[PDB]
């Protein structure tokens, strides 16, 4: 039903209150780089794509111990 | 308690004729370590742990609870680069560096990239919250600020995203060395982050300096990585292997540098990059300074070779 992603966004067209609206909430909202990680459902992640302050979504990837 | 001993990777990486001069205890200096918490009351290591953070899941905390070492990686990783000099246990490469812990690997071992780039972004920022307080650039090396001047990851993945790269970047921007671990598929080139031109791929040696079979070719710089014994949870020690391992070495390696070029000049030395052959940055020093095993010159086995403190030290300070 959800799914972590992050999104690469622009600033000048983005607010953390637009995500709501697309069924998701904020995670985390970097400080360093023009991003946040959101939880949104996973039937929504075309409909983030399509939005003007989304520059990319990106799945949120796994790392492993070395 | 056992009595102390010095563990064959670091006599291997020349640290123990160091400390003379720096054991990494220079105030300026912090090396933030990116993996599954630490045992932050371990008798070998509590007087360095300066900051102990998580950032599982997204949320930021320092609740001591929270950011203690399930698995037990992070432990031994931590002890590589900063166990204490002392009657017990074991010695690392930099015995009096401090250490910020930094939880972004789970009890699995496994982590999600999000919260290793917040990870990233805390080493930055500090316990303060704030990369640049005094707003001159200077973040790594100012006294003013609380950033690490080293991270190390020994940790990868194989998916290159753009948003964990721009925090790479904004790290090597603030000064900060990066450093991680190459992968154990024996694959032929390092996976992610190890794999950026900003960080340095460290692969692992065996104490016949053979490379490990498991080492990630292509690496930047190698280290010991076979039958690595180090602090453990809790209040333990064990023996692993792994790039895991290599990798603290050298960041042990960089701590002792950039602590030594500080106490002496009131500066760090800028990052550098993958094809520096000079002495006027901390790749560069690691670079001209590594033993050069296997074939001569840089290798797809031992990269330019394997860390040598005391030359390293002996490079930045002549
Ligand atoms: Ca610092
Ligand atoms: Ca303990
Ligand atoms: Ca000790
Ligand atoms: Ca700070
Ligand atoms: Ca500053
Ligand atoms: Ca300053
Ligand atoms: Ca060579
Ligand atoms: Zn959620």
């Amino acid at each position: 039903n959800t799914i972590r992603v992050i999104v690469s966004v622009d600033k000048a067209k983005f607010n953390p209150h637009e995500v709501l609206g697309i069924g998701g909430h904020i995670v985390y909202q970097f400080k360093l780089i023009p991003a946040v990680v959101v939880d949104v459902p996973a039937n929504a992640v075309g409909k983030l794509k399509k939005m003007p302050w989304v520059e990319k979504v990106e799945f949120d990837h796994q790392a492993v111990l070395l | 308690q056992p009595a102390q001993t010095i563990p064959w990777g670091i006599e291997r990486v020349k640290a123990p004729s160091v400390w003379s001069i720096t054991d990494g205890s220079v105030s300026v200096i912090q090396v933030a370590v990116l993996d599954t918490g630490v045992d932050y009351d371990h008798p070998d290591l509590a007087a360095n742990i300066a900051w102990c953070v998580s950032t599982l899941r997204g949320k930021v905390s320092t609740k001591l609870r929270d950011c203690a070492d399930q698995n037990g990686h992070g432990t031994h990783v931590i002890g590589t680069i900063a166990a204490l000099n002392n009657d017990i246990g074991v010695v690392g490469v930099a015995p009096g560096v401090q250490i910020y812990s930094v939880r972004v690997l789970d009890a699995r071992g496994s982590g999600s990239y999000s919260d290793i780039a917040i990870g990233i972004e805390q080493a930055i920022l500090g316990p303060d919250g704030v990369a640049d307080k005094d707003g001159d650039g200077i973040i790594a090396g100012d006294p003013d600020d609380d950033a690490a001047e080293v991270i190390s990851m020994s940790l990868g993945g194989p998916a290159d995203d753009s948003y964990l790269y721009d925090m790479i970047i904004q790290a090597y921007n603030a000064g900060i060395v990066i450093v991680a671990a190459s992968g154990n598929e024996g694959a032929p080139s390092p996976s992610y982050p190890a794999a950026y031109p900003e960080v340095i791929a460290v692969g692992a040696i065996d104490s016949n300096d053979n490379i490990a079979s498991f080492s990630n070719r292509q690496p930047e710089v190698s280290a010991p990585g076979v039958d690595i014994l180090s602090t453990y949870p809790d209040d333990s020690y064990e023996t692993l292997m792994g790039t895991a391992m290599a990798t603290p070495h050298v960041s042990g390696v960089v701590a002792l540098i950039q602590a030594a070029y500080y106490q002496k000049y009131g500066k760090i030395l800028p990052v550098g990059t993958f094809d520096d052959i000079s002495k006027n940055t901390v790749r560069g020093i690691l670079h001209i300074t590594a033993d050069d095993l296997g074939p001569t010159g840089w290798d797809a086995d031992y990269g330019y070779g394997v860390v040598r403190a005391a030359l390293a030290v002996q490079a930045a300070l002549g």
